[PDB]
């Protein structure tokens, strides 16, 4: 039901339909080949609250586009040192956020973008 | 000024005598203002308090007791606000000092101590002893020329009140964000919180922000947001932690869910709880004890139930929960297994969600309803199955007239009542489904938004043989039920709130009840228009 | 390999009680239920009830007040008690195990239990030979007077199957069973090879080996 | 409380044809129906779970279709094997019941029984009885006539009948009758005969001994 469409990347883009995502919270996570997967990105549905990683802080940039359901991601002046196999993820929130954003829950995973 | 947190551990004794003073010194170390209380106890002989002689200002209370040290130097502690009190009305506590080996307080130099700003005083066992918002002394009749404040500070002025965040626009009627406003850090006003301190709901810089509250960020600075309803706490489930060789929720470790929102794990009920097992040395459980678990609105594992009481018709105490994520799943199948229990309805009227895991509702030989669920909508992952079997018949729970509400949908329910739909057939107000909303008769009148009735302001009029609003705001009235200040209704003309150039606004009422402004003479308020006001 | 094998007297006085012990085999009874199901020989399969993993149980409506099905994790058996029996209360017992959880698809079923309820004694049986004559030929065991029922009859200790035929059992105007078992062979083999048939009755504790010549 | 209606009672078939059993419920349950396979003196064996799910182990020939209602067990071609009863079962309402059942008889070409008497052992007259057991061995149809007589005399009331079960092999029927006379009676006689009537004999079989 809950499906994640990735499609943008290589040497960024996650349509997600399936339901009413009303409380959900979607983001980007990474994960490099030698180490584990990692926060990136994320941002709440409603309201369009945003939370960026230190390293991604200000050398990125996350919207939302309601209606179409869809999450956009710019990876403007990347580097060497950010190149890995990047998910979109999805999940329900107790609360339509109002808690802090390093304990959100995702359920729903992406496939598999790859950037080098 | 130099600023620790102080202290509120009473007549406690942290360690030794040595251990005791070791921590007394670390806190209070060159501290001149004490946010706290100055706690100052179980002091030995010839141990040097000598470091005390930078406290200038203590907020909370001060105390003195069991010290047998000869000399207490407070020889700059110039005010006591009295924040705290010590016990019933002693801001300041002086109690006990001596012991059974003839060396007691001789010297306590409280030469500087002009005023206490709150509170009582009380002193006991101790055989061997100008402007207008200022407080101590002055040094000149201004204001600013004052040795210490009354209320708050502001860069040497001493206000009795810091400056408000924002402004009331009389032009805009509106509200602004005051470029002159500053955080309540104290007694003090301060543009900005410090280092590692977070801003109250309103006003202040705490370090913690406390229980019916959270942190949030705005405007790259921390902030504290009231908790809507209780503060989200996770938790762990059975299996894990707290709960590592555990079969159940039993009478023993039910307790520690207390407040729980979130269960990181599952959630197991199962016989053995309310039998008890000898063999863990476990009592039996009291049923009543299950609505701890009321607080729980999601669990990222499953949830089991073999067993439950009798006597209750639903499973109550799961009526807030919202969605279960199946990560972890019984004989990594089920997310939600109900097997065998004496329920009427399922109740589970807050359930949105059941991300992973197949369902089993089996041998329930009362439980009506739970077939009218289109378990579809709660699924989020694909190949998720149901299997709702060998509970009461359709046909017997129709003879008995237990069928989802006329106002359901056709979603189906929870249960018999209008709160247990699925979805509502025409409208909501709150968590009920409903005919319609009170647009034009009833009480409270109200306006609809997307299948929901939303109560029109307060100040709002309700009109006959029509609506009363048209948006949550009291400007989207019709007919404005007190007063008006301008595209607002309101209960009650600005009077006495701040604005532009540091001055007071005040407004009247006109005849037609609308809020008017007085003459800018009259300052301490206004009945009219011109002069003649004040 | 899953098994339910259970054991248990099957002659039971009217008003008083049945017991049965289903002993499981190849899964824990601390994941599973074990239902148990009766067949009478006119009022088909019925349920009775179940004592699922958890300890708790669940009778069927007409089995309430005279039912209790209680277990053993550890000993890996299930015990069910039944009380005050009467005549309708005759049947075979079942226990049975759903293929999966909490559900009743039953793929695995106990051998059954014969209960019999009487006021009448048990008796074991008398066996005769059935020898063949002088002209294929046929041969067989006569198992007379037992009571109650079953007897089983095995041929060659379970050597020889084909061509055999255990009748069903006659009830005999005194009230005792009668039964009689039989097998073809070829005529080339009587002074060849030797037939014995094994009949045994659990209820009276007689077990017979008698050879026909 | 629900119904389960199994229809027909007794199904006779000749090996190969198509088989539909029926079980028709009182009340909709959607798929919640199981069936079983139960042979002469076995345990019942679950063929089908939830209308048409099949179980490993049970062949391909059987399937299981329909929905609410009206459900229907399938045989595509049956064999001599498939000799059993058949009931069906209901998942969906409290308590979990049994239809009563199906029998699948099968027909097959006449077959005439071999007939076999055999005398009361020595062991036996001493306790003061006398069975004489007439055996018909493999035939078909089942009805079958057996006349006991003891020197040309009509006997009558004083032999029980006991018929095996339709074979899984060769789907034939075996007969046992059972004279029993007083030790006393029996010594006071000669000739003991079966006669035995049946559809695949011309002229009616005897088989006797001389006492
Ligand atoms: C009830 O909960 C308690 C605590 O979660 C369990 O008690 C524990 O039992 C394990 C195994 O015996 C011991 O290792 C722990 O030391 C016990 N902890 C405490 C706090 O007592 C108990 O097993 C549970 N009972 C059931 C039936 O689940
Ligand atoms: C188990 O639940 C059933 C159904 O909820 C209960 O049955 C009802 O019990 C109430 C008790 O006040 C009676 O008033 C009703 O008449 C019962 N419903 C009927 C007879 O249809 C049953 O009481 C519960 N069992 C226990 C032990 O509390
Ligand atoms: C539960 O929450 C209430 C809310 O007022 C609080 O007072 C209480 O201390 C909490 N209990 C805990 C955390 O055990
Ligand atoms: C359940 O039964 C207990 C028996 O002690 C009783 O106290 C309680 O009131 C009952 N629960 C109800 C009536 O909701
Ligand atoms: C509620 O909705 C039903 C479904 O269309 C309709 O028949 C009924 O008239 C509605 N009642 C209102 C709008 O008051
Ligand atoms: C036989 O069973 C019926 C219920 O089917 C019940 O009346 C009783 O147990 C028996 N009948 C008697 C004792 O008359």
């Amino acid at each position: 039901e809950v499906q994640l469409v990735e499609s943008g990347g290589g040497l960024l883009s996650c349509a997600a339909s399936g339901r009413t995502f009303s409380s959900y919270a979607m983001g980007w996570f990474r994960q490099a080949p030698g180490k584990e997967r990692e926060f990136v990105v994320a941002i709440n549905w409603s309201s369009g609250s945003t939370y960026y990683a230190d390293s991604v802080k200000g050398r990125f940039t996350i919207s939302r586009d309601n209606a179409k359901n869809t999450m956009y991601l710019q990876m403007n002046s990347l580097k060497p040192e950010d190149t890995a196999v990047y998910y979109c993820a999805a999940g329900y929130q107790i609360n339509s956020g109002n808690y802090n954003f390093k304990d959100y829950e995702y359920d729903y995973w992406g496939q598999g973008t790859q950037v080098t | 000024k130099k600023v620790c947190q102080g202290t509120s551990n009473k007549l406690t004794q942290l360690g030794t005598f040595e251990d005791h003073f070791l921590s007394l010194q670390r806190m209070f170390n060159n501290c001149e203002v004490v946010l706290g209380n100055l706690e100052i106890t179980y002091v030995q002989r010839n141990y040097d308090l000598s470091f005390l002689k930078t406290i200038q200002e203590v907020a909370g209370y001060v105390l003195i007791a069991l010290n047998t040290v000869e000399r207490i130097p407070l020889e700059n502690l110039q005010i006591i606000r009295g924040n705290m009190y010590y016990e019933n009305s002693y801001a300041l506590a002086v109690l006990s000092n001596y012991d059974a080996n003839k060396t007691g307080l001789k010297e306590l130099p409280m030469r500087n101590l002009q005023e206490i700003l709150h509170g009582a005083v009380r002193f006991s066992n101790n055989p061997a002893l100008c402007h207008n918002q200022c407080a101590a002394g002055c040094t000149g009749p201004r204001e600013s020329d004052c040795l210490v404040c009354r209320k708050f500070r502001d860069e040497a002025t001493c206000k009795d009140t810091c400056p408000p965040l924002m402004l009331y626009n009389p032009t805009t009627y509106q509200m602004d964000v005051n470029p002159e406003g500053k955080y309540s850090f104290g007694a003090t006003c301060v543009k900005k919180c410090p280092r590692n301190y977070v801003v109250t709901d309103h006003g202040s810089c705490v370090r913690a922000c406390g229980a019916d509250s959270y942190e949030m960020e705005e405007d790259g600075v921390r902030k504290c947001k009231k908790c809507e309803g209780p503060c989200r706490k996770v938790c762990n489930g059975i299996g894990i932690g707290e709960f590592k060789d555990s079969l159940s929720i039993n009478a023993t470790n039910i307790k520690h869910f207390k407040n729980c929102t979130s269960i990181s794990g599952d959630l197991h009920i199962l016989p053995v709880a309310f039998r008890g097992d000898s063999f863990t040395h476990t009592p039996p459980l009291d049923p009543q004890e299950l609505d701890i678990l009321k607080t729980v609105k999601e669990i990222t594992g499953f949830l089991l139930i073999q067993a439950w009481p009798e006597n209750r018709t639903d499973l109550h105490a799961f009526e807030n929960l919202e969605i279960i994520r199946g990560r972890t799943k019984q004989h990594g199948q089920f997310s939600l297994a109900v097997v065998s229990l004496n329920i009427t309805s399922l109740g589970l009227r807050s359930l949105k969600e059941i991300s992973d895991g197949d369902v089993i509702i089996s041998g329930n030989k009362n439980l009506c309803y739970a077939n009218t669920i289109n378990w579809k909508k709660l699924f989020g992952t694909s190949g998720q199955k149901t299997k709702i079997i060998s509970n009461r018949g359709e046909n017997s729970c129709k003879a008995t007239g237990q069928v989802c509400h006329a106002l359901c949908s056709p979603e189906g329910c929870w249960g018999p009542e209008p709160r247990d739909c699925v979805s509502c057939r025409n409208v909501s107000r709150g968590r009920e489904c409903v005919d319609k909303c009170n647009l034009l008769e009833g009480e409270p009148r109200e306006f609809v938004e997307n299948s929901e009735c939303i109560q029109c302001h307060p100040e709002c009029l309700p009109q006959a043989m029509n609506i009363t609003c048209t948006g949550r705001g009291p400007d989207n009235c019709i007919q404005c039920a007190h007063y008006i200040d301008g595209p607002h209704c309101v209960k009650t003309c600005p009077a006495g709130v701040m604005g532009e150039n540091n001055t007071l606004v005040w407004k009247y009422a006109d005849a037609g009840h609308v809020c008017h402004l007085c003459h800018p003479n009259c300052t301490y308020g206004c009945t009219g228009p011109g002069l003649e006001g004040c | 390999q899953v098994q339910l094998k259970q054991s248990g007297p099957g002659l039971v006085q009217p008003s008083q009680s049945l017991s049965i012990t289903c002993t499981v085999s190849g899964f824990s009874l601390t994941n599973y239920g074990v239902h148990w199901v009766r067949q009478s020989p006119g009022k088909g399969l019925e349920w009775l009830g179940v004592i699922w993993s958890g300890g708790n149980t669940d009778y069927n409506t007409p089995f309430t007040s005279r039912l209790s099905i209680n277990k053993d994790n550890s000993k890996s058996q299930v015990f069910f008690k039944m009380n005050s029996l009467q005549s309708n209360d005759t049947a075979i017992y079942y226990c049975a195990r759903a293929l999966t959880y909490y559900d009743y698809e039953f793929a695995y079923w106990g051998q059954g239990t014969l209960v019999t309820v009487s006021a009448a004694s048990t008796k074991g049986p008398s066996v005769f030979p059935l020898a063949p004559s002088s002209k294929t030929a046929a041969l067989g065991c006569l198992v007379k007077d037992y009571f109650p029922e079953p007897v089983t009859v095995s041929w060659n200790s379970g050597a020889l199957t084909s061509g055999v035929h255990t009748f069903p059992a006659v009830l005999q105007s005194s009230g005792l069973y009668s039964l009689s078992s039989v097998v073809t062979v070829p005529s080339s083999s009587l002074g060849t090879q030797t037939y014995i048939c094994n009949v045994n009755h659990k209820p009276s504790n007689t077990k017979v080996d008698k050879r026909v010549e | 409380d629900i119904l389960l209606t199994q229809s027909p009672v007794i199904l006779s078939v000749s090996p190969g044809e198509r088989v539909s059993f029926s079980c028709r419920a009182s009340q909709s349950i959607g798929t919640n129906i199981h069936w079983y396979q139960q042979r002469t003196n076995g345990s019942p064996r679950l063929l089908i779970k939830y209308a048409s799910e099949s179980i490993s182990g049970i062949p391909s020939r059987f399937s299981g279709s329909g929905s609410g209602t009206d459900f229907t067990l399938s045989i595509n071609s049956v064999e001599s094997e498939d000799i059993a009863d058949y009931y069906c079962q209901q998942n969906n309402n409290w308590p979990t019941t049994f239809g009563a059942g199906t029998k699948l008889e099968l027909k097959r070409t006449v077959a005439a029984p071999s007939v076999f008497i055999f005398p009361p052992s020595d062991e036996q007259l001493k306790s003061g009885t006398a069975s004489v057991v007439c055996l018909l061995n493999n035939f078909y149809p089942r009805e079958a006539k057996v006349q006991w007589k003891v020197d040309n005399a009509l006997q009558s009331g004083n032999s029980q009948e006991s018929v095996t079960e339709q074979d899984s092999k060769d789907s034939t029927y075996s007969l046992s009758s059972t004279l029993t006379l007083s030790k006393a009676d029996y010594e006071k006689h000669k000739v003991y005969a079966c006669e035995v009537t049946h559809q695949g004999l011309s002229s009616p079989v005897t088989k006797s001994f001389n006492r």
